[PDB]
């Protein structure tokens, strides 16, 4: 059987790369060719295109946040599952101010108005969600590794779920 | 796939079980252990299966009256003597095997051998004792006085083995219980309790030579042999349904589904033990360190998700083996409205063995199977049961090392081969008690033994 | 022996610094993933089980088990026995039970149990429980009145992992706010599990009535109302800092090599600081007696218990009162016991055989470090309660004298119970851990047998007289609408 | 085994007894007998095992199955040793050369004294392992060792009973 | 030298906040800032005629 | 949850956050959450009159 | 070989609160013992099906709540 042979090849190739250091944890010296490229192109490209373009975009983004009166982390959409899992565990103090800012932003945006300049002198790029994003990612990675390492088989279209993995009832068209 | 040998040095460090056959044919098996307590008993190759339809129930009655006085003692004297020794006499009766074992201290080993020999060889089956026990047996016979797990255990045999004596129950029908007399019991003793069918097991601070000498002296006058048992064909497995619909006994339904299993000595028996371990058991009221929603057991995990409530209040696999047949299946205790999901999931789990069983689940099951078997050999009574049950079943006791050696060979592929041969597209028997509107017809459940996918 | 702690000598295990690279080499091998594999057909597929297949087995190496005692430099005592079984039983006992709770700290001991095996400094909650599962280990945590135990039953080969996991519950537990809040569910489950066991529920009622709002009386389970206010990670940590310390902890291991267990436990505490030992208020129990009539509308049966205070485990009355319990014995109509199963105990012969209306009558003997409860537990139909109490009182009045035959039978049965109970490994583990916590010493089953043989009728009379002088504790559970008043019980026992 | 065929205990007994005597009667020394027959024996043995699984404890079928298993074990073990002896003798014959002249002769086994000590040990191990199959062991391995004895002078216990 | 239980407690995600958080995060008291139109300004005078008929 | 997916993968070209944080990685750590300064009772940066003076 | 224990390990303490190995009676047959060998009133074998968990079954008690609902609130179409 040729499948049994492939299973040995896969088993032996993975046993030979256990404990390997990830590519980003290896001290890496750039190739001489890359070094020449990074001394001619990168400098000029930053001074003429990247630098100005990305400052133009960044400054506009800061202004838009200041007009809405919101922080950068407020802009995250909770349809993303990492954001949702983080928002479960934020403290109430952070949670209360986050809601009020988002509410004011939507009112202003809907009514085509902008926050009074008196209230716009703040740093919108303060990463207040960072601790909880990292915790959420850790929790999700554990679940991924310890509970979702195989494409499991389940009875299909039973109990209001397709059996293909989703956990909420009536969350697909075919599950109505 | 083969992942190595799990046999360890500690597995070899166990005292050997010495088995010798006395001239009369009685086997004497002993294992020494560094304990201050011992277990000495007689494991007999008798049971309900070896009774006739008209005499069914005699063996159970006899087992209940054997300790109620001998021809050389009385019930008060016998109970007083055992208590003075700081010992206790136990006994059980099954379909194919029976036992009469005493748990005593070191100084009570030989004295208890004398007590057990007198009870087995010279039982004083007094009429008064019989009549009082007739009332107790009759009350127990009432299904109202029987648990639902006991009821479904018996009905599984009734449904699966309609053509042979394995379908008979141990307690017997009420008609037979009403008519059993001393002569019935005396005949049963004469025909079944013979030396060739007995094993004397001694576990503890014991010496094989001394036990053998005492055994030969006390069991000298036992009947050497009885006629060989009539040769019969393989017990026919009847794919039937025996459901007791009762909407006046509460919300919980008890359902048992059975496949045809394998005999004790089958090469596939250990594979069926592992498959039983993979099914496992789960109770909502004792979930353990790991919750159902995050369980490694696939049946448990999928079940815990159904309707955001869980479709298994309780379930367990079962693997029952006899000399020439066996039963393999699962037992469920679940809410009435959940029965369709519960039976569907457990059948999907058993069908999955034949298609998509992961190495991870097998390896976890091996460890929990070995953790259950070894822990059962902790006390002397556990060892004694293992010796007596294993000599009757196999003619020898399998060592822990041998069990692990054979289990190492079994992998996901071996489970798949056995399941594909015996459990896939196989005939099933369903039995149940309780509110079972959700339980479908047998043919509907039997189609769930194969998949359209894969 | 290099150190004597509370009357027992221990061999001191010294902390050593070893590289993670070198210890990793000694960790048991296991895989969570199997990504491919080497196919190998089952060689025994055609071999019936009745045919032996194993050859050239190494000769066995049997050693008489002995209990060995060691202590780490942090003060954690390690006590192990190796019966050469193939499954081990590792347990960690901490001297922090419900008795050490202040009224404002009600239920905190149970809360610690509820948060067991959650996230630690070096392992998430999911990873701890999935490891225990994949390795086929069972166990949990139980909080008592004097101690809290973390136990794991495992195949001996995986002890290095289990020891680490158990110890992490007490060394660097992360009591993260959202993980603790998920454990509020366990309180309701605990109450249901307690109330289901009628005998244990009536025992909880006895202790609460016996010792009024003090140490042993302190409720064992937290309530699910006002107690949830302080069911917080911060509150639990403060409780652990007060009571949980290496000096108050004892790691017991059954069917484990002592030197190996000590090594791995040493490595677990070597690079970390355990909770420092601090003085705490340890007040002797105050026995008040009293009565409680709890009604269970669903039950038609009446459970009656009459108890008296005993000096406890550390007294010289321990063995004599245990002989008295076996002498009075008891039984239940539900059970059909064969020879040697208490059929000739005084309660069985005087109560069960002569009173068909009595459903069950038994004697109970709880034992704690410095106090205990002894008494009779009788059950029957509700309307029978007045007669049930009279039967119980009459038996209490017969403890003035004992026949020589009864004493000998009780002593022999007690010795049989001791030896037969000891062979169970989980029982032995719990007995050792609870012994050291209570007394700091372990009395072996054989030594207890020697004490049992020295009990005379004079000792039984003396102990019984002392018990009967205490104010009775009178608990009625179930159908209480016909039970006598507490003063009737008191007046009957006033003569004694 | 994957099959839907059903057989009575009498039919199961007949099939097992037929296979047992067929194996025990076939001449094991001739290699072509085992090479040609073993494929048919293995197909039959799988079917016999499946139908006799219920009757492993039977008083008639059980002994037949146990003897049948033992005979197959002895058949495989004896064939292995004689196969190695045949290898040794064919190495020796090739060493003689073409026409016996030595013209195109292969190199001649150098550890032949030691290769004969290995075989004789195996022969004795078979005798102990299979005490109820000595007639078959002597037919195959015993006679094989007698042929080797004619080439190399070595000592084994039964050498005198082989006219050496 | 700190007890390990105390050391890991300090690393709860709640014990870390960005520098300058309290001096930068907007804490709104209303969704209608001063100078923006609301119902107070758009309310008709109390002598207005019924606007249902139209 | 509905059929959903997160790109929780080991990239071949982009480093994880633990190696290269993309936020301004300067935080203040306290022993207890209560010790953090209160935003509502903390003075904010002074207001400006021109958008070119905003910090 | 035979399996003498349920597939679901108890995971609880054997000895009861306050009871020791000296005063627990005989754990092999005592009524309060958690490891008492069951009674063969109707024969041996039913222990392979028996539920050894002491707490009586509560039919339909929820165990599949991932924290999406409060107690007493009925999910509607899984939301
Ligand atoms: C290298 C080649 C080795 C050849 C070995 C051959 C051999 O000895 O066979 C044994 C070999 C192994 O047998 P085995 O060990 O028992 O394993 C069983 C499995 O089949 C073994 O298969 P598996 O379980 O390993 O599954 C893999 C399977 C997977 O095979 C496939 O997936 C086949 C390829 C995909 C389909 C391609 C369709 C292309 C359509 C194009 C359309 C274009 C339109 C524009 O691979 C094969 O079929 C062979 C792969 C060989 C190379 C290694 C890969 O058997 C096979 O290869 C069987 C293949 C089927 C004609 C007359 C007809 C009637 C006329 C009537 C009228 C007149
Ligand atoms: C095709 C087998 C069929 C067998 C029979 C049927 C049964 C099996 C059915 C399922 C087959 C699935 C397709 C397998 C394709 C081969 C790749 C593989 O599994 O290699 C194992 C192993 C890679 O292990 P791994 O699973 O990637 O795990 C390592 C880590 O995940 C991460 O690894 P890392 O980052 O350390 O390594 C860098 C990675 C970076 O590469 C990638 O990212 C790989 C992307 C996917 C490549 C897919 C290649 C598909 C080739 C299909 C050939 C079909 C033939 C059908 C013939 C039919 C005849 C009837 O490099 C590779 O993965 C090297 C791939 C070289 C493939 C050469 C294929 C030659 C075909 C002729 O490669 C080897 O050492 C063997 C290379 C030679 C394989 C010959 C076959
Ligand atoms: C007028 C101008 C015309 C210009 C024409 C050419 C323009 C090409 C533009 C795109 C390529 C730029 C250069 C690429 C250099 C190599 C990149 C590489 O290796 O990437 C790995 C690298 C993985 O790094 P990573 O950061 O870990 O990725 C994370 C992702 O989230 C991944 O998420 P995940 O973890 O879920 O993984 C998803 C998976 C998804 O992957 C798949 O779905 C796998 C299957 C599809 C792709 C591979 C097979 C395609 C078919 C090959 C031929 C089969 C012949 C079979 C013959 C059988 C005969 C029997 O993908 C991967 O894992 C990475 C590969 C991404 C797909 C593309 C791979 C091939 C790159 C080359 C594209 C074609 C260049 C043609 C040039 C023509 C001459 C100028 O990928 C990236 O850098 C990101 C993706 C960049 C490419 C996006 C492509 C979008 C799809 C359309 C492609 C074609 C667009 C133009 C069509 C114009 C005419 C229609
Ligand atoms: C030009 C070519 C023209 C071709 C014309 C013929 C086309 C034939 C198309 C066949 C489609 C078969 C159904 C879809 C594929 C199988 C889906 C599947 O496995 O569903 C599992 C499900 C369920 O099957 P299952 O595999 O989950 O098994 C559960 C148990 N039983 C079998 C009892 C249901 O399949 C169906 O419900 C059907
Ligand atoms: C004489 C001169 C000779 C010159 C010869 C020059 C040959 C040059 C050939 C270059 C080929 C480069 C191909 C790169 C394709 C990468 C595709 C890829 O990422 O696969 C994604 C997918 C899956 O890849 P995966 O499962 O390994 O996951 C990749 C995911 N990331 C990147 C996040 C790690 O590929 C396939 O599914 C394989 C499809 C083909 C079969
Ligand atoms: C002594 O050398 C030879 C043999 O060994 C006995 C042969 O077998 C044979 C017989 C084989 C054939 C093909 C006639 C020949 C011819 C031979 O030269």
């Amino acid at each position: 059987s040729f499948h049994r042979a492939f299973a040995r090849v896969v088993c032996n190739y993975n046993k030979s790369i256990e404990g390997s250091v990830p590519w980003y944890q290896v001290k890496r010296e750039k190739s001489p060719f890359q070094q020449v490229w990074d001394e001619v192109f990168t400098p000029i490209w930053f001074k003429l295109v990247k630098g100005p373009y990305e400052r133009w975009e960044y400054n506009a983004l800061v202004a838009r946040y200041r007009g809405m009166g919101i922080m950068a982390d407020d802009a995250m959409n909770d349809k993303d599952m990492i954001v949702e899992r983080a928002l479960d565990i934020i403290p109430e103090d952070i949670r209360i101010q986050r809601y009020r800012r988002m509410m004011r932003g939507a009112v202003l945006a809907g009514r085509k108005l902008h926050l009074p300049l008196e209230l716009q002198n703040y740093d919108p790029m303060v990463p207040y969600m960072a601790p909880y994003i990292e915790e959420a990612k850790f929790q999700m990675q554990e679940e991924q590794e310890l509970l979702a390492y195989h494409p499991w088989d389940r009875r299909l279209y039973t109990a209001g779920v397709s059996g293909f993995g989703e956990t909420s009832m009536h969350s697909t068209f075919l599950t109505m | 796939y083969y992942w190595g040998s799990t046999v360890t040095t500690e597995m070899h460090n166990v005292s050997p079980t010495q088995v010798t056959r006395l001239p009369n044919g009685m086997r004497v098996a002993t294992q020494f252990s560094y304990t201050d307590s011992a277990t000495v008993g007689l494991w007999i190759d008798a049971g309900a299966r070896y009774e006739t339809k008209e005499s069914n129930g005699t063996a159970h009655f006899l087992e209940r009256v054997l300790y109620l006085g001998t021809k050389n003692r009385s019930r008060d004297q016998l109970e007083t003597e055992v208590e003075n020794l700081g010992a206790n006499l136990n006994s059980y009766t099954g379909r194919e095997q029976t036992a009469f074992y005493a748990k005593t201290t070191k100084d009570g080993i030989l004295p208890c051998i004398d007590i057990l020999a007198d009870c087995i060889l010279n039982p004083k089956l007094d009429g008064d004792e019989i009549e009082k026990e007739r009332v107790r047996i009759t009350q127990d016979l009432q299904a109202v006085n029987q648990s639902y797990e006991e009821l479904l255990y018996d009905k599984v045999h009734t449904a699966c083995y309609r053509d042979c004596s394995l379908g008979q129950t141990v307690i017997g029908p009420e008609e037979n219980v009403a008519t059993i007399k001393r002569d019935h019991m005396v005949n049963y003793l004469y025909n079944n309790f013979t030396a060739d069918r007995m094993v004397l097991v001694a576990v503890g601070p014991v010496d094989h030579a001394q036990i053998v000498k005492e055994a030969e002296k006390k069991f000298a006058n036992i009947r050497p042999t009885a006629g060989p048992r009539m040769l019969e064909e393989k017990p026919y497995f009847c794919a039937s349904e025996l459901v007791y619909r009762n909407d006046d006994m509460g919300p919980t339904a008890h359902i048992a589904i059975a496949y045809e299993g394998v005999p004790w000595r089958s090469p596939d028996y250990i594979t069926f033990m592992l498959m039983n371990a993979i099914i496992g058991s789960y109770d909502k009221k004792n979930e353990g360190l790991v919750p159902g929603l995050q369980s490694a057991n696939r049946i448990t995990q999928t079940g815990a998700t159904r309707m955001d409530v869980g479709c298994f209040d309780y379930y367990t696999g079962f693997n029952i083996a006899y000399k020439d047949t066996g039963l393999f299946g699962f037992y469920i205790a679940t809410d009435e409205v959940a029965v369709e999901h519960a039976v569907g999931d457990l059948m999907f789990g058993v069908t999955s063995f034949s298609y998509s069983l992961t190495e991870e689940e097998v390896m976890k099951a091996k460890r929990e199977l070995k953790t259950n078997f070894f822990s059962g050999l902790d006390n002397t009574t556990g060892v004694a049961e293992d010796i007596g049950r294993q000599i009757l079943a196999y003619g020898r006791r399998l060592s822990p090392a041998e069990f692990v050696e054979r289990l190492d060979q079994i992998d996901s592929q071996e489970v798949q081969r056995v399941a594909w041969n015996r459990l896939h597209d196989a005939e099933i028997t369903m039995t149940g008690v309780g509110p079972l509107h959700g339980l479908l017809q047998l043919w509907d459940l039997r189609r769930q033994t194969w998949w359209w996918r894969y | 022996g290099k150190s004597t702690i509370q009357g027992t000598s221990y061999n001191v295990v010294k902390f050593q610094q070893e590289d993670v690279s070198e210890v990793v080499k000694e960790v048991p091998h296991f895989q969570f993933y199997y990504i491919g594999g080497e196919h190998k057909d089952n060689k025994y597929r055609d071999v019936p089980l009745d045919i032996p297949v194993l050859t050239e087995a190494p000769p066995p190496q049997l050693k008489k088990p002995e209990m060995k005692f060691s202590v780490l430099e942090n003060g954690m005592r390690i006590v192990s026995v190796d019966k050469q079984g193939l499954t081990s039983n590792l347990g960690l006992f901490v001297h922090a039970g419900s008795r050490f709770e202040t009224p404002a700290e009600e239920g905190l001991s149970h809360m610690v149990e509820c948060v067991a095996f959650r996230s630690t400094a070096h392992l998430s909650h999911l990873r701890t429980i999935k490891t225990i599962e994949v390795l086929g280990m069972n166990g949990g945590c139980q909080a008592g009145r004097e101690h809290i135990m973390y136990n794991l039953e495992l195949l001996r080969e995986y002890m290095p992992v289990a020891s680490t996991l158990v110890v992490g519950n007490v060394l660097f537990p992360r009591l993260l706010p959202w993980e603790v809040n998920a454990c509020h569910k366990e309180i309701k489950k605990a109450h249901e599990r307690l109330k289901a066991d009628t005998d244990q529920y009536v025992s909880e009622l006895l202790h609460q009535t016996a010792y009024h709002n003090n140490t042993l009386g302190n409720a064992l389970l937290a309530n699910e109302g006002r107690a949830l206010e302080h069911f917080t990670g911060d509150n639990i940590r403060e409780f652990m800092m007060k009571h949980f310390s290496a000096e108050r902890s004892v790691f017991v291991g059954i069917n484990v090599d002592h030197d190996e267990l000590c090594k791995w436990l040493m490595r677990s505490f070597a690079e970390y600081v355990a909770i420092p030992n601090l003085p705490r208020d340890e007040a002797k129990p105050v026995y008040t007696g009293g009565y409680k009539l709890e009604e269970n509308a669903d039950m038609p049966v009446c459970n009656i218990a009459i108890g008296f205070e005993t000096e406890g485990w550390n007294s010289a009355d321990l063995v004599p009162v245990t002989v008295l319990q076996t002498l009075l014995g008891g039984g239940g109509s539900f059970s059909t016991g064969g020879p040697g199963k208490g059929m000739h105990s005084r309660l069985y012969l005087n109560v069960l055989n002569q009173n068909p209306n009595v459903e069950s009558c038994m004697a109970f003997n709880t034992q704690y470090s410095d106090s205990g409860l002894f008494g009779m537990y009788i059950t029957g139909f509700g309307q029978e309660a007045p007669r049930l109490v009279d039967i119980a009182l009459n038996e209490l009045r017969k403890l003035d004298s004992f026949t020589p035959d009864e004493v000998s039978r009780a002593k022999n049965t007690l010795k049989g119970n001791i030896f037969m109970n000891a062979e169970n490994s989980k029982v032995l583990m719990e007995d050792i851990g609870r012994q050291i916590i209570m007394s700091g010493k372990v009395v072996t089953p054989e030594e207890f047998a020697a004490r049992v043989d020295a009990v005379t009728e004079a000792d039984l009379k003396k102990v019984a007289a002392k018990l009967l002088r205490k104010n009775p504790t009178y608990v009625v559970y179930g159908d209480t609408k016909s039970a006598p008043h507490y003063e009737y019980v008191r007046t009957a026992l006033a003569s004694l | 085994m994957l099959t839907v065929d059903k057989f009575t205990r009498a039919e199961a007994l007949q099939r097992a007894s037929n296979l047992y005597y067929q194996v025990l009667g076939t001449n094991w020394e001739d290699g072509l007998n085992l090479v040609l027959d073993v494929p048919f024996w293995e197909s039959e043995l799988e079917k016999v095992d499946h139908m006799c699984e219920p009757y492993l404890c039977d008083d008639e079928i059980g002994p037949i199955i146990r003897n049948l298993h033992e005979t197959v074990n002895c058949m495989y073990a004896c064939e292995d040793v004689r196969d190695h002896i045949n290898e040794l003798l064919e190495l020796s014959s090739r060493a003689e050369g073409v026409m016996g002249s030595g013209a195109a002769a292969s190199e001649e086994v150098e550890n032949m004294p030691e290769q004969c000590g290995m075989v004789t040990k195996a022969y004795e191990d078979l005798l102990a392992r299979y005490p109820e199959h000595h007639p078959k062991i002597e037919q195959t391995v015993g006679h094989g060792l007698a042929v080797l004895r004619q080439l190399e002078k070595f000592n084994f216990k039964s050498s005198h009973r082989y006219f050496f | 030298g700190e007890p390990a239980i105390q050391s890991i407690a300090r690393f709860n995600p709640d014990n870390f906040r960005p520098v300058g958080y309290a001096e930068n995060i907007p804490c709104p008291d209303t969704c209608v800032p001063e100078g923006h139109l609301d119902f107070r300004h758009t309310r008709l005078p109390t002598w207005h005629a019924d606007r249902r008929p139209f | 949850h509905r059929p959903t997916t997160v790109k929780m993968i080991d990239s071949w070209r982009t480093e994880p956050s633990s190696e290269k944080p993309m936020w301004y990685n300067r935080f203040d750590q306290v022993d207890h959450i209560s010790q953090h300064p209160d935003p509502e009772k903390t003075e904010k940066y002074p207001p400006v009159d021109d958008t070119r003076k905003l910090m | 070989p035979p399996i003498q224990k349920p597939l679901l390990p108890s995971g609880r303490a054997v000895l009861k609160h306050g009871r020791s190995m000296l005063c627990s009676g005989n754990l092999s047959y005592d009524v309060n013992s958690t490891i008492k060998a069951p009674e063969c009133k109707r024969g041996m074998g039913f222990t392979q099906f028996k539920r050894f968990t002491p707490v009586p079954i509560e039919s339909g008690v929820s165990v599949g709540n991932r924290g999406w609902f409060f107690p007493g609130v009925i999910p509607y179409q899984g939301h």
